[PDB]
């Protein structure tokens, strides 16, 4: 009789997880060029450029 | 409307399960399209939801 | 997932920081069961009209 | 068409189920005869016209 069986259940851990759930390749190409994303290290707080008025 | 849900992550939609009287429904509406959006040829279509099946 | 897994921090600040742990969401799978009611099948019906059983 | 060739089943229960015996339908094809009332052609009524009968 399966009810005076002892009845176990497939355990197991899925290796991955969820990372995000918004679309964020909105970057230079994907932008047309509108939001740029560049690797540019700079010193300071402020990166300031001065340009004739 | 109901491809509001899932929000920007809403074209992972592929297909729309449904019974034969929806599509039929469909097609009367198509066949009486109150904008001009169908034409004797266009009423028929199995993809109606933007491109899913 | 881990939600606010993103802070703003101060360079020129030194303050405490709350600490997130890791959860683990289970996902589940039900198991259905389909039978076939009982087919009288008699050999005896098929051979009176020269049908192999 | 065996009708209800699947139903559900429970594995922890014994309940009796109702036999289904195999059967087989016939379609008829019904012989329809068809005639043409006495066409009369004395060729009197043609030699008079002088016609070929």
């Amino acid at each position: 009789a399966l009810s005076d069986l002892q009845v176990f259940n497939d355990w197991a851990y899925k290796t991955m997880s969820e990372v995000l759930d918004q679309q964020v390749e909105l970057f230079n190409g994907a932008t047309r060029g509108a939001i740029i994303l560049r690797s540019a290290g700079n010193t300071g707080d402020l990166s300031e450029a001065a340009f004739w008025a | 409307a109901a491809q509001r849900i899932f929000g920007d992550r809403s074209t992972d939609i592929q297909v729309w399960v449904s019974h034969s009287s929806p599509l039929f429904d469909l097609y009367d509406n198509a066949l009486a399209n109150a904008e001009q959006l169908y034409v004797f040829g266009t009423v028929n279509v199995r993809a109606d939801a933007f491109g899913r099946p | 997932k881990i939600q606010g897994l993103v802070r703003p921090r101060d360079p020129y600040s030194n303050a405490d920081v709350a600490a997130k742990d890791l959860r683990q969401l289970v996902d589940n799978t039900i198991k259905v069961a389909s039978g076939t009611p009982p087919i009288n099948i008699p050999p005896s019906m098929l051979r009176w009209i020269q049908k192999n059983p």
